[PDB]
């Protein structure tokens, strides 16, 4: 069970990085475009959380550093 | 307890058993004056070299004054113990049995009269020790790292 | 007398306090006021450390062995040194 | 007995170090002393009281001595608004050189401390004028202290100690205290106001040498005898008055003006003389109520009995409460604290709005250091009142002599009292916090209009009833038609209404939505603080978890792990948890007073009125912002006058953080730690020659709580007291 | 642990991280003040807690607001 | 108390102006037709219609340009506190009255302990609507004297 | 002048005599 949850946790992280991220934009100018892989629904004004992480995108700027991991593996 | 190398060995059991606190068979006045000599001559350093006047030319005479007082305070802390832990006519509380089992004399130091002698030894030795440092370190003063 | 241990008349003689004294204070004596025909008794209160486990095992309405903490002695303080 | 303590044999034979700790805490508890008797119980208290008066007089002789030996008192008078009052001199041989320079101020020659207790203004007002008045002021109080020490000794010998019936004379005491103590003293203080003080503020120097020549009023002592007292209010001090000289100096001695002294921003002298004269009469006439030896006057026992409501809703009413009060010291003390606890808060609230001393409304730091001081005193005293309520229910209450009277019934529906207190606290807690987080969130998302701003209109209606015209509700004293207005248009309103609308004083500050939310936070504190104390008092005698709690006393550790665990069950512990909520509550009060005033004094009143609706506003704009000057008391670049307050600031944080160590980590852990240590010391050579006389043991369970709370309180006072003084004095504005 | 992650945060901002000039001179994030101000307990209050909490405290109204709330919420 | 109407307060019409400009600042950096440009525009309209409704329903604004609530009961302003307040009290009893019925309903069973950790859903379904008429039902209980007990408290 | 004498006396001597006086009284036995 503990092993299974981790895989499910991994699955989301790869999925989220694919459907809700400026990863491909980040691969162009990694020096000065923040990694963002979370986007919030705009209900009660909370869309102010969608920051200008640049790269023609918006969203919570992540810090777990997956993007450097996906680049080091040539994704 | 347990017998480990540290608690029992010929080198250890000869080092401890031959320094003033344990030479149970000599007069407590001298056992006080040796103790005050070693301690007094010891702590003149850090007061003189690390005190608040180390830079000033009075570093020699400001450390010695500091050490002299600390010996005096411990002399009081000595007397407070002797006067509150012994009674004027009560005998000694030291163990009278050696490891072999020979019943020896109780130490005179563990006695109101003895301890009051011992502090007289410590105080006189303490100030004598702390001047002997000052004389050497600022007359016969070449080799040292000061 | 160091601590005061008192046993009331509610006690049903179950010998659950005596078996739970870690330093042998309480003990059992005959009675005639219960079906079991025996009531507890505390004739050695000196060594009573105060560990209320003696009366965390008295199963009555409120309690039938009660412990009042008084002054402390060198054995009622459980000093080993 | 046989050793310290002499008053408790049970402690004496305790061999461990517990005896020493417990021989100090139980010194003053005279009931639990061995061999006590009801005659001794009173005679020690009477002697002890005189000991406490000796300290008070010796304490006040210290202040006069230093202010007149190392102070600026003669110079400060010459310009009260530009000369820092001086408290005393500093001689600390650890000071380096740049500190000696830094702490030299106030026109002294060496380091000094600036006095923030506001003594300098009080002695200016009440007529003192040089150093020399202060020296004799020191000697006299020193003599009074010597006199008191005699009395505490004198009334212990035989043939000078009162008997029981003397102390228990509740009637003859209330006549003297009401008529002599409260009464004449207020009359005599009126005498000093109009024989020295008022003449001082008009350039007349009157002293014991000459006070027989001078006349308080040029026709004095007549106009009073005739009946036309209408002359002493004839020609008061002009509006253009300089406090220390004769310009505009009228000759009226008793007036009714009510405004402020225009120059010094304080209450008029001639009002304060009148007021102490007025209430000098009320107490004198109130003093002849009860019967002592002359066959007239009420019997307090009779009054209690007679007030028994018909219909039984109050049972037997107040029957029998005479003996229960008149035989329980812990009852009398409880009442004294409750009354003293209130008026001290009253003193704090009135002083900052109606400055009664000259040139004290512009020394901003003195205001803050005083109002904050008295609230914390009042917070402590009020907790004691309930604490000695609990001791009453344990030691001295009697469930038979108080059969069904009003007192036993408060033990009969204790469930109804406790629960509703729980409800009112819960309702205030959920919504005061509730509206607050909502206000916080709405601003986090960048929408400030979506806050919940509730206008505190009832308090604004009341301010409109007293004459404040900002809110324009047009009610009594704010509307011209009102007979209440007409009833005072020619006595005090022109001065009182001019003070209330002036925007410089702190008289009835404008309030907005921020002040609404804080007040409930204040209100939440009082109920929750009361809930703990009231729950402690009514369950002192017993409860379901332990229905014989009365057999153990006020303070006992616990009752063991059984029945589910009984940690913190003594009524003592109810007082224990209470103090935490007192410090928090008084924290929320003094915080509010300081920030509202610190914005006012800068003339930046908008900053409070907007930031004070969301929590980050209090954390950013009050704590973080105002501590910029304090923390720079000393840095790797240099030091300042503020260094001492910067040091104490951290020193506050350090003691406070040591408090947690005793509250969280409980005894059983440390006791096992000592035993290893007491083994190591018993086997180390050269160190097995020294033996403890009293065996070492870890602190007891209750002691740790008390010790742990002592650190928490001390660290909590010193921390805030440093920030309060440094931040305000840093800007002096 | 807390002091370790405090030690790391200040040491790296003050002695390692930071921008670099085109000319070649390096300016670290906090100006290299760790070596003088970290030896006094008050130093850890002025220049670390008080001076590096500015960004969290005034993070209201921009995408870093969610940290401003959690800062309080965690207190 | 001097609180001018929000539809009049120039300060209110200032806050509306900045927050629109602040959003329009963040917009002139994306593509005029990308997804960010639409979401930004969506929030812009939401803001303007927010301010208008606050200047329409009679909210009174102070000198901060912000709405202030008059909870004093002046029935010119009933929908600010009183009307929402009664709306709550209706709901709160409904939760309160239903829960009371269930505990009484399951009270007469072999062990009421089991029917509360494992809630009976059907029984809670025939009781869930009885909270529609709690004001009527309770007020009759109070008169009939079954809303409370007198001196039999613990055990039974 | 006078502070330089009275500060040490209340800071150093008067504490020392106080602590040593109590210590005997506390630790007595009769
Ligand atoms: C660690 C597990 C995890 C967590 C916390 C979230 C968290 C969230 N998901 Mg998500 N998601 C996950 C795994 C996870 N997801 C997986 C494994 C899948 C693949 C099936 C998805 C597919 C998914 C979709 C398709 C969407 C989310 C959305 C959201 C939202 C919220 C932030 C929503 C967002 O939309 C902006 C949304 O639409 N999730
Ligand atoms: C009380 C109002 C409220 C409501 C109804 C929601 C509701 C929701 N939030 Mg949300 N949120 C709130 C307050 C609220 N939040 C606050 C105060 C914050 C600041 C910490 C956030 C921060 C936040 C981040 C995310 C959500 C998300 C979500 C959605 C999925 C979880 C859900 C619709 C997720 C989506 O969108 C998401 O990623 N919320
Ligand atoms: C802060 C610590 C400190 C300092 C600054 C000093 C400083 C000094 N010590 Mg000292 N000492 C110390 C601790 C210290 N001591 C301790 C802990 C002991 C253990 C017993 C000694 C035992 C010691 C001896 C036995 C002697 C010194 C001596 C000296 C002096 C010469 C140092 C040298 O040549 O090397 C110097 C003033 C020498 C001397 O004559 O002092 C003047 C010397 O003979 N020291
Ligand atoms: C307990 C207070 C007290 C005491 C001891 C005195 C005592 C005295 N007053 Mg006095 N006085 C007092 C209160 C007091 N007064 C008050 C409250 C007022 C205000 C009405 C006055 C107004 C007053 C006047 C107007 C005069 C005195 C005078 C006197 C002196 C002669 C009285 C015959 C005497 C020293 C008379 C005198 O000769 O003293 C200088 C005098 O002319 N007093
Ligand atoms: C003038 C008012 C007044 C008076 C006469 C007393 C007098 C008394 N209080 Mg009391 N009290 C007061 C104010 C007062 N207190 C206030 C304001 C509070 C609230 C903080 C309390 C809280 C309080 C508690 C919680 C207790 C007492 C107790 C006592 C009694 C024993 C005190 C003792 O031996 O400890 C003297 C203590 C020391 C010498 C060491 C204390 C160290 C502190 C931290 C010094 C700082 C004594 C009759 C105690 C009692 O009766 O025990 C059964 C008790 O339990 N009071
Ligand atoms: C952050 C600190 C904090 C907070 C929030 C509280 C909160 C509370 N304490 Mg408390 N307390 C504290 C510190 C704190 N205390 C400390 C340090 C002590 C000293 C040990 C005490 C000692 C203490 C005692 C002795 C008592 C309380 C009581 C209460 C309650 C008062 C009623 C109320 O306002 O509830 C309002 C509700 C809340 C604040 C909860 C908000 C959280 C959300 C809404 C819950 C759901 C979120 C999802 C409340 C739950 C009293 C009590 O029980 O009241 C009846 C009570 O008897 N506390
Ligand atoms: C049917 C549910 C119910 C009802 C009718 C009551 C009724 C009452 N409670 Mg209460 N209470 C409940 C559940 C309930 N309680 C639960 C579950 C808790 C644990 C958190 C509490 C905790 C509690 C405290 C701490 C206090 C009360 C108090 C009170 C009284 C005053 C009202 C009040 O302050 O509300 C208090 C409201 C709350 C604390 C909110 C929590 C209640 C939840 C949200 C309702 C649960 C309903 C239930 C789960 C739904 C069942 C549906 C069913 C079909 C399955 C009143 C007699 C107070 C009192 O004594 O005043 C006299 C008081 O101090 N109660
Ligand atoms: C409250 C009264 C008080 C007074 C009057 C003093 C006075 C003094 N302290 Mg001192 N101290 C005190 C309390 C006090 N201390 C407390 C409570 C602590 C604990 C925090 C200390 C800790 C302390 C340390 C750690 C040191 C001093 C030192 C000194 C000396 C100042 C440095 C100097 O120029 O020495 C000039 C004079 C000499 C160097 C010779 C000493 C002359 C003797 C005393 C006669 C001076 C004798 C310093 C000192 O001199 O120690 C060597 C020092 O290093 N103190
Ligand atoms: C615990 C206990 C106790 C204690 C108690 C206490 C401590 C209490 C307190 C209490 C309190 C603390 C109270 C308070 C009160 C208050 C009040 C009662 C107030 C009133 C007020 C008024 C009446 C006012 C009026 C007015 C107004 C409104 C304004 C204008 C003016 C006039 C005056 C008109 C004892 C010891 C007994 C014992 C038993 C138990
Ligand atoms: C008008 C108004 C106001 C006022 C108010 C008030 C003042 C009130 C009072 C109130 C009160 C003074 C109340 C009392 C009460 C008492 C009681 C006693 C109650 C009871 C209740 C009950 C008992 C209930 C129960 C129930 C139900 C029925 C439902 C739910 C469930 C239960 C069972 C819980 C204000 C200003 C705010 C604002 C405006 C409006
Ligand atoms: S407290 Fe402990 S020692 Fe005392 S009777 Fe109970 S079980 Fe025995
Ligand atoms: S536990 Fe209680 S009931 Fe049982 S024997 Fe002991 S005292 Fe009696």
């Amino acid at each position: 069970g503990q092993l299974s949850i981790i895989f499910l946790w991994l699955s989301g992280m790869y999925f989220h990085g694919a459907r809700f991220s400026n990863y491909e934009a980040w691969l162009s100018d990694p020096t000065h475009i923040g990694p963002s892989a979370q986007v919030v629904w705009p209900i009660v004004g909370q869309e102010i959380l969608n920051g200008d992480v640049g790269g023609g995108f918006r969203g919570i700027q992540i810090t777990s550093g997956f993007f450097q991991l996906w680049r080091a593996s040539g994704i | 307890s347990l017998e480990t190398p540290v608690t029992s060995s010929p080198l250890v059991a000869w080092y401890l058993s031959n320094l003033p606190a344990y030479r149970t068979a000599v007069s407590p006045l001298l056992r006080g004056i040796e103790v005050g000599l070693a301690h007094g001559y010891l702590l003149v350093g850090p007061f003189a070299l690390t005190g608040p006047l180390r830079n000033t030319p009075v570093h020699g005479q400001a450390g010695t004054l500091g050490a002299i007082g600390l010996v005096s305070i411990l002399s009081v802390c000595l007397t407070m113990y002797g006067v509150a832990s012994f009674n004027e006519g009560e005998p000694s509380t030291a163990p009278v049995l050696t490891l072999t089992g020979r019943k020896k004399e109780a130490d005179k130091l563990q006695t109101a009269e003895g301890w009051s002698q011992f502090t007289g030894g410590f105080f006189f030795g303490g100030v004598s020790g702390a001047v002997w440092a000052y004389f050497l370190l600022y007359v016969l003063d070449l080799p040292y790292f000061f | 007398m160091s601590h005061s241990v008192k046993i009331y008349d509610t006690c049903i003689g179950c010998t659950q306090c005596v078996r739970a004294c870690p330093t042998d204070v309480l003990e059992m004596i005959p009675w005639d006021g219960c079906k079991a025909k025996q009531i507890a008794s505390a004739p050695r209160t000196e060594d009573c450390v105060g560990c209320k486990r003696c009366e965390s095992a008295c199963p009555t309405d409120f309690l039938s062995v009660r412990v009042y903490l008084g002054p402390e002695t060198t054995r009622s303080m459980a000093l080993s040194y | 007995e046989l050793r310290f303590p002499r008053f408790s044999q049970g402690l004496a034979q305790d061999p461990t170090t517990r005896r020493i700790w417990f021989g100090i805490a139980t010194a003053h508890d005279f009931e639990s002393h061995d061999d006590i008797t009801e005659e001794r119980l009173y005679q020690n208290i009477f002697a002890s009281h005189f000991g406490q008066l000796a300290i008070i007089f010796l304490w006040t002789s210290g202040n006069l001595f230093h202010v007149a030996w190392q102070g600026n008192f003669e110079s400060w008078i010459q310009d009260p608004l530009h000369v820092r009052p001086i408290a005393h001199a500093i001689w600390d041989p650890h000071f380096g050189q740049p500190a000696v320079e830094a702490f030299t101020r106030g026109g002294a020659a060496g380091p000094v401390n600036i006095a923030y207790s506001g003594v300098y203004q009080w002695w200016y007002t009440i007529g003192l004028r040089t150093n020399e008045d202060l020296y004799t002021g020191a000697l006299f109080l020193l003599f009074l202290s010597t006199l008191s020490l005699i009395a505490s000794w004198l009334h212990l010998q035989p043939k000078w100690k009162p008997s029981l019936s003397w102390f228990k004379n509740a009637e003859s005491r209330l006549n003297h205290h009401l008529s002599g103590l409260f009464g004449v003293s207020s009359l005599a203080w009126t005498g000093h106001l109009v024989h020295v003080a008022i003449p001082a503020s008009r350039g007349e120097y009157v002293r014991w040498n000459n006070f027989l020549d001078v006349l308080p009023y040029p026709q004095g002592l007549g106009p009073l005898l005739t009946g036309q007292w209408n002359l002493y209010a004839q020609n008061p001090d002009s509006s253009n008055h300089l406090f220390g000289t004769a310009q505009g100096a009228g000759t009226a001695i008793l007036t009714l003006l009510g405004g402020f002294h225009p120059q010094t921003q304080s209450l008029w002298l001639t009002d304060m003389a009148h007021h102490h004269l007025a209430i000098a009469f009320i107490f004198l006439i109130a003093g002849h109520m009860y019967r002592t030896n002359f066959g007239i006057g009420h019997s307090i026992k009779d009054l209690l009995e007679a007030h028994t409501p018909p219909g039984g809703r109050l049972g037997r009413g107040h029957k029998g409460l005479y003996d229960t009060i008149n035989n329980s010291i812990h009852f009398q003390l409880g009442l004294a604290l409750a009354s003293l606890g209130v008026i001290t808060s009253l003193v704090a609230q009135h002083m900052y709005s109606l400055p009664p001393y000259a040139f004290i409304a512009q020394d901003f730091t003195t205001q803050a250091a005083l109002y904050t001081h008295h609230q914390y005193i009042a917070g402590f005293i009020m907790t004691g009142a309930f604490a000695h309520g609990a001791i009453f229910f344990i030691r001295d209450y009697n469930p038979e002599q108080n059969e069904d009277n009003v007192l036993a019934r408060m033990l009969d529906h204790k469930e109804a009292i406790i629960s509703h207190l729980s409800w009112a606290s819960l309702f205030l807690g959920f919504h005061t916090l509730g509206l607050y987080v909502h206000n916080d969130v709405m601003l986090a998302f960048g929408t400030p209009e979506k806050q919940i701003l509730i206008e505190p209109i009832f308090a604004q209606w009341i301010q409109s009833a007293h004459g404040k015209t900002t809110y324009g509700f047009d009610i009594l004293l704010s509307s011209t038609n009102g007979p209440a207005f007409n009833a005072g248009r020619s006595l005090w309103l022109p001065g009182w209404l001019n003070a209330v609308n002036e925007n410089s004083n702190s008289l009835f500050l404008t309030i907005g939505p921020g002040d609404f939310l804080v007040h409930h936070a204040i209100a939440l504190g009082l109920h929750t603080t009361t809930l703990i104390l009231v729950k402690g008092a009514l369950d002192a005698r017993g409860s379901k978890l332990m229905p014989d709690k009365k057999d153990f006393g006020y303070s006992f550790p616990c009752d063991g792990p059984g029945r589910g665990g009984t940690c913190d069950i003594s009524a003592w512990d109810a007082f224990y948890l209470a103090v935490f909520w007192m410090l928090n509550t008084i924290g929320w009060v003094t915080f509010y007073w300081h920030w509202k005033h610190i914005t006012l004094w800068q003339g930046n009143v908008s900053q409070f009125n907007e930031s004070s609706t969301y929590l980050m506003g209090w954390l950013r704009d009050y704590l973080w912002l105002n501590s910029s000057q304090l923390i720079n008391g000393y840095n790797p670049f240099g030091m300042n006058s503020l260094s001492v307050w910067a040091w104490m600031f951290l020193f506050g944080h350090l003691v406070w953080a040591t408090g947690f160590m005793f509250l969280i980590s409980w005894r059983g852990y440390w006791q096992e730690l000592i035993e290893t240590l007491a083994w190591a010391h018993e086997r180390t050579p050269l160190a097995n020659l020294i033996r403890w006389r009293d065996k070492p043991v870890a602190l007891s369970i209750v002691q740790a709580r008390l010790v742990g709370l002592a650190h928490f309180s001390v660290g909590y006072i010193f921390t805030y007291a440093a920030f309060l003084i440094a931040s305000t004095s840093g800007k002096f504005g | 642990i807390s002091v370790v992650i405090f030690h790391f945060s200040w040491k790296m901002q003050s002695d390692v991280w930071g921008t670099i000039s085109d000319q070649g001179v390096v300016t670290h994030i906090t100006g290299g003040n760790f070596a003088q101000s970290s030896i006094t307990i008050n130093g850890w209050l002025r220049d670390f807690l008080w001076a590096q909490a500015s960004q969290v405290i005034q993070s209201y109204g921009s995408s870093l607001s969610a940290y401003g709330l959690f800062f309080l919420g965690a207190h | 108390a001097g609180l001018t109407p929000c539809k009049e307060s120039k300060a209110f019409a200032k806050r509306e102006k900045q927050s629109v400009k602040k959003l329009n600042s963040s917009l002139k950096k994306y593509a005029p037709d990308s997804a960010p440009a639409l979401a930004i525009q969506a929030t812009i309209d939401k803001t303007k219609r927010r301010f208008e409704n606050y200047g329409k329903f009679g909210l009174l604004c102070g000198s901060d340009g912000l709405p202030h609530l008059i909870v004093s009961g002046d029935q010119r302003h009933w929908g600010e506190f009183i009307t929402p307040g009664v709306l709550f009290l209706y709901i709160a009893g409904w939760i309160g009255w239903v829960g009371r019925s269930y505990l009484i309903a399951v009270s007469g069973e072999k062990k009421p302990a089991m029917r509360e950790i494992i809630i009976d859903v059907e029984l809670a379904a025939r009781i869930i609507p009885r909270g529609f008429i709690w004001p009527v039902a309770a007020y009759r209980e109070l008169i009939n004297g079954d809303l409370v007990v007198d001196d039999a408290d613990i055990g039974y | 002048n006078l502070p330089s004498i009275f500060v040490p006396l209340v800071g150093l001597v008067f504490p020392a005599i106080a602590m040593t006086s109590l210590f005997l009284y506390v630790q007595k036995k009769k």
